[PDB]
């Protein structure tokens, strides 16, 4: 609203004063068309703005269905390790999620072998792996050791 | 002899009176 | 000096703080992110030029004088059915005698403001010749219609 | 001016300068830039020569008839590089996309456009690929790096604390062995 | 333009109606110079371009001519094969191109591409509408049209190509995206009305 | 059988900022005073070119940054008879980029734009910006997730990484999709000479001239394109006697000049405006591929995805990531 | 003000101070049920006492 946009004026009611009437539209007209050009900016820049709004409230629907209302089994969409539940909060202008995970920990170091054979016959295991303790052959699954 | 002068010499700009603001002048400044 | 400062006012209207926005590279942060206080990162402040040191004029190894005389002030003109096209090279033109002197009613240049005419290096010169009755000097300008 | 210049006024000519930001006037043709010798080869009607925005990027020497090739003089932008206010009021000076031998000369000679008082070019002086870094001391180990100037360069307040730039490191490494008979499994969580 | 008719003579009074492409080839010197006018006559103010074995002389006057000069207004003396010239008139200057070129054939005219370099810019005010060439072993006159071409300039100042941007709907479309070689699709390039 | 299959995906695109005074007057005072009055254009053109060119770089790091640790390449390339030689880097070769990626980086073919590569600059005030990250730590990246997924499998996604022979990962990712260990461990050579013949196709459907890098090529095409016209628009009128400013300022009064200097004023803040918001436009383009890239890294290439169509055709078993010129190549 | 608007002013006789503030204005709003259904309407003066 400052700017002079090359008219001799930013306020109307100097330039209205000085100059008689035919002069002063001429005057007037710049300052209409520098000031249309400076509101349809900000119009532009908004709606390009509420594209990238809408884009992360769809994302934020999307991780209300799955990660809250469910549990959900795709790799980092509801935190990092393996979800189990979640929790929403309120926020100004936004949501916060409160992702709460199993890590696992404490590796240990095995030997393992693909299939055992009794008499004649290959035998697979139906869940986990074999490992071997160092005195005899066990079965364990996966993401935790208990040898059965 | 030649000293410095730290920080002295403002003086109110203008006929205005502002508050809680921060503004931007020029004018001739020490 | 002319310089550019930013002052602090408090809520009683009172100056308590300023800062000068030419001192230093911070102070121009300041200025441009108006703030007394800064986080951490790396802003943009500003564009940087270097101004030149020197000049360089360079025109050709031309010395004779230009017969400005023999054009202008001549004992005959041919008539306007029958102009003459009289070309002027290799010569050093004053051009100030024209514009300087009182001799001409109307001096009225097309595409070169005269006082720029001593600075500008031509290829050649053109001059047309002829007399004309008093009012058939208007029809002289691009674009006009008449029978002369 | 489409053939050799002919008729003009009384001006003096002076010696040309060359790689030096000058203002020039060739025949009535003025700029602001540097002049160097140039490879191109001009056939005899031809005077200048002109860039794609109708910029005139070569000129001949009147008297010589030497072709001068014309570059402008450095621009660009400048950044600063803080660690912030309640830290320490040191700063570090990015010129963007230039050599560095013009702008620490620039500032010797006082011929720069942004004028500061009290400002020391100092002893750091870095060329990286982003442009001429002042004010930052380089070192050779490697961390993750705060602020990113670019070109896998970034700089960060470290120790008496200053700016130093860095080289930045990916991630902390290690090696898992590949063993084909040998798993391991988790004992917690 | 590209690909044009051009007439071939082995004195008649050539119409000059916007400009001329002029192609003399010859294995002794044969063409020697033209003469451009209005009328042809006494009436009105007629130019010569003439060399003679040391020099080439232009001369614009009142010419008493049939196959005495009075008025005179301009004069200039200066001091197989293929000649080419382009002869144009605008502003009451008349604009001359020359180019030269070896060929063996004096029958066709050989296809190739060879430009043509300014020589001279003649202040001389008149209307030509007619020229006849001057003769002491062809000859061949084609007539210049207003277009848009695109020329390809190398890494030296030579045009080395150039194409005629309202030969084909194929030229029109390298003028449209300006390049010489066209990938698979389909282009919109202009309007119809 | 077992098909292994392509897919190319956009996530950056290049940096450019443009100095508002070279462009519109360049060295003129009396056009630097003109400026002035249509009030803060190029502190608002230059702050929204600054924005689009700090996204690229997360733009990049969203789809790369996936791995905490950094793996050794393993010195050995034959892992329980699956050959993965041409998807690591040689350990005798200057380059550190593999030979599909060498590949892919002479499939796409990248003058007057003004960048330092020797800093050269332009009258028209326009410049390129270098990326934050190389191309050497891209493939430092990539290298690190394909040495992982062959070493320790599914488990570095979701905390510490595991060692497991591949055999056994293999079997895993059978179970995945309904079938049994059995099928694997009775038939392992025949599907280990298909995974490398699939490879080998793979390489020679690259080695071949192709299309197939064209949402890659049409990334580089439309910059160009977008600067050209930038440029070109130096050259127009906009009503003016001259495109140029230096011959309206030496041919004619201050006066007189006034009026022909506004004229070009108002022609280039409108020819310069329009480029600032196409490429506002276009880089909210870039975002979303940039985002289903990183999501595919997340969901296919540390892990095994269950969703139909959303990585290749079939029954997804494994997925390896490739660099490209600005973009990504999953296999 | 900080939108350099004058908000305050002195009065040049009684040397007193008095604020200046812009009278009213704003949206209307027009609420309806449809035309096939009533001709009543309702009127909403947005951000006004
Ligand atoms: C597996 O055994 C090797 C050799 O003893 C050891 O270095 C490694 O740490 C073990 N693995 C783990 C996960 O501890
Ligand atoms: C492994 O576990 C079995 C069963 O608990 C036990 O008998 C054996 O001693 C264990 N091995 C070692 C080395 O302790
Ligand atoms: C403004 O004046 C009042 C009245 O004395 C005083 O109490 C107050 O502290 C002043 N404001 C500041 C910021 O000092
Ligand atoms: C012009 O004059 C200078 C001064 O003697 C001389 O050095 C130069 O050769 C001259 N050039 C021509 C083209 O006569
Ligand atoms: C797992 O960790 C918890 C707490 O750190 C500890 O109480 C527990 O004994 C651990 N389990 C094993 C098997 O060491
Ligand atoms: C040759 O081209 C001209 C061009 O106008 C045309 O008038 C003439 O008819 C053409 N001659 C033949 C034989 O096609
Ligand atoms: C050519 O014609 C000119 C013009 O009359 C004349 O001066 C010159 O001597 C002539 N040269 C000859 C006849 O060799
Ligand atoms: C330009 O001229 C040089 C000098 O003869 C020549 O060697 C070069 O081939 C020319 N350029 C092209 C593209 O032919
Ligand atoms: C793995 O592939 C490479 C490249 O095709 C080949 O040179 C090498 O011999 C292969 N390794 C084998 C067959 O063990
Ligand atoms: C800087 O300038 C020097 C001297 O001209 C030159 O040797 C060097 O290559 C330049 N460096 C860059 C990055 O432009």
């Amino acid at each position: 609203l400052s700017s002079n946009f090359g008219a001799i004026s930013s306020v109307l009611n100097d330039i209205l004063s000085r100059l008689d009437k035919v002069e002063a539209e001429v005057q007037i007209d710049r300052l209409i068309t520098g000031r249309l050009q400076s509101l349809q900016t900000y119009v532009t820049q908004q709606l390009i703005r509420a594209a990238e709004i809408r884009a992360s409230a769809n994302l934020a629907a999307t991780k209300m269905s799955e990660c809250v209302l469910g549990q959900s089994k795709r790799v980092d969409f509801c935190g990092k390790g393996y979800h189990l539940m979640s929790f929403p909060q309120a926020a100004p202008h936004g949501v916060v999620f409160l992702h709460v995970t199993y890590v696992p920990s404490q590796e240990r170091n095995f030997t393992t072998a693909p299939a055992i054979c009794h008499e004649g016959k290959a035998y697979f295991p139906r869940e986990g792996v074999f490992v071997f303790n160092g005195t005899s052959w066990f079965i364990t699954q996966r993401n935790f050791f208990s040898p059965q | 002899t030649q000293h410095t002068s730290s920080m002295r010499g403002v003086y109110y700009p203008d006929e205005i009176f502002r508050s809680d603001t921060l503004y931007l002048t020029q004018d001739l400044f020490l | 000096k002319p310089t550019t400062f930013m002052l602090k006012y408090d809520e009683n209207g009172t100056i308590t703080d300023a800062v000068d926005c030419s001192q230093n590279p911070l102070a121009e942060l300041k200025c441009s992110v108006k703030s007394f206080e800064i986080d951490k990162g790396i802003y943009q402040t500003s564009n940087f030029r270097v101004v030149p040191s020197g000049d360089v004029v360079r025109f050709p190894n031309i010395t004779n004088l230009c017969p400005f005389g023999e054009v202008f002030n001549a004992t005959k003109f041919p008539s306007v059915y029958a102009w003459e096209r009289k070309k002027i090279s290799n010569c050093v033109a004053d051009y100030s005698v024209l514009y300087n002197s009182t001799f001409f009613s109307t001096f009225k240049c097309y595409g070169v403001s005269a006082t720029k005419l001593n600075d500008l290096c031509f290829s050649n010169v053109y001059a047309d010749s002829f007399v004309v009755k008093g009012d058939d000097v208007r029809q002289i300008a691009p674009g006009q219609t008449g029978v002369i | 001016l489409n053939a050799p210049a002919t008729v003009c006024g009384p001006k003096l000519s002076t010696d040309l300068i060359k790689n030096q930001c000058v203002n020039f006037n060739f025949n009535g043709l003025t700029g602001t830039g540097v002049l160097t010798p140039s490879s191109k080869r001009f056939q005899p009607f031809q005077q200048f020569g002109r860039d794609v925005s109708d910029f005139t990027d070569s000129v001949r020497d009147p008297k010589t008839s030497e072709i001068l090739d014309i570059s402008p003089c450095s621009f660009g932008g400048v950044s600063v590089i803080t660690p912030g206010t309640n830290a320490s009021s040191e700063v570090a000076v990015l010129y963007q996309d230039v050599n560095c031998t013009d702008v620490s000369t620039a500032i010797h000679a006082d011929q720069l456009t942004p004028a500061w008082r009290i400002y020391s070019t100092g002893n750091n002086v870095f060329q990286t690929q982003a442009g001429c870094l002042i004010g930052a001391e380089h070192v050779d180990t490697s961390y993750e790096c705060d602020i990113p100037i670019g070109a896998g360069i970034c700089a960060s307040y470290h120790t008496q604390k200053s700016i130093v730039a860095y080289t930045m490191s990916l991630g902390a490494d290690s090696s898992i062995a590949y063993s084909n008979n040998t798993i391991a499994i988790p004992t917690n969580f | 333009p590209f690909y044009s008719n051009v007439t071939g003579f082995h004195n008649p009074v050539i119409p000059f109606k916007d400009g001329i492409y002029f192609a003399a080839t010859e294995k002794s010197n044969v063409v020697r110079g033209w003469v451009f006018g209005s009328t042809m006559n006494n009436k009105s103010q007629s130019v010569i371009i003439i060399n003679n074995s040391t020099n080439v002389v232009i001369r614009a006057c009142n010419f008493e001519l049939c196959d005495n000069a009075f008025n005179c207004t301009f004069e200039y003396i200066s001091d197989k094969h293929l000649r080419e010239f382009v002869f144009k008139n605008k502003d009451g200057f008349l604009y001359v191109y020359k180019g030269y070129q070896p060929i063996d054939v004096v029958r066709d005219l050989p296809s190739g591409f060879n430009t043509l370099k300014p020589i001279f810019k003649l202040p001389l005010g008149i209307n030509i509408t007619n020229f006849r060439a001057i003769l002491t072993a062809a000859y061949f006159v084609g007539y210049l049209k207003p277009t848009t071409f695109m020329l390809k300039y190398d890494e030296n100042g030579t045009i080395t190509d150039a194409v005629d941007c309202s030969q084909n709907p194929l030229a029109e479309l390298k003028c449209s995206v300006k390049s010489f070689e066209i990938d698979k699709g389909i282009y919109q390039t202009s309007n119809f009305r | 059988s077992i098909s292994i299959t392509t897919e190319v995906m956009p996530v950056s695109m290049a940096k450019t900022s443009v100095d508002c005074n070279m462009y519109i007057c360049g060295d003129s005072t009396e056009c630097a005073n003109l400026l002035l009055q249509y009030g803060s254009f190029c502190t608002q053109l230059n702050r929204a070119l600054s924005g689009i060119a700090a996204e690229q770089d997360r733009n990049t790091r969203e789809v790369f940054a996936q791995v905490k640790q950094m793996y050794k390449t393993p010195t050995l390339k034959y892992f329980g008879g699956f050959n993965f030689s041409q998807i690591l880097p040689d350990p005798l070769k200057p380059t550190k980029r593999s030979f599909i990626e060498d590949l892919l980086f002479n499939k796409v073919t990248l003058k007057q734009y003004g960048e330092c590569l020797i800093c050269a600059q332009k009258f028209n005030g326009l410049t390129v910006l270098p990326p934050l990250l190389t191309d050497d730590m891209i493939a430092a990246y990539t290298a690190a997730l394909v040495s992982g997924t062959a070493t320790a499998g599914w488990t570095f996604g979701a905390g510490a990484a595991l060692q497991i022979p591949f055999a056994m990962q293999m079997a895993y990712r059978f179970n995945g999709i309904g079938v049994t260990q059995n099928v694997l461990y009775e038939n392992q050579k025949q599907i280990a000479n298909q995974f490398n013949k699939a490879i080998s196709q793979i390489q020679e459907s690259l080695t071949t001239t192709s299309t197939a890098l064209g949402k890659l090529q049409d990334v580089v095409n439309q910059n160009a394109q977008a600067l050209n016209t930038l440029v070109k628009q130096l050259s127009s009128n906009f009503g003016a006697i001259s495109s140029v400013l230096n011959d309206i300022l030496s041919r004619l009064d201050k006066v007189e000049a006034e009026v022909q200097i506004d004229r070009l004023i108002t022609g280039r803040l409108q020819s310069l405006q329009t480029y600032v918001t196409q490429q506002l436009i276009r880089a909210a383009e870039i975002r979303a591929s940039a985002n289903l890239a990183a999501t595919k890294m997340s969901e296919c290439v540390l892990g095994q995805s269950k969703r139909v169509d959303f990585c290749g055709k079939g029954y997804h078993l494994m997925s390896f990531p490739q660099a490209a010129p600005h973009g990504v190549v999953f296999l």
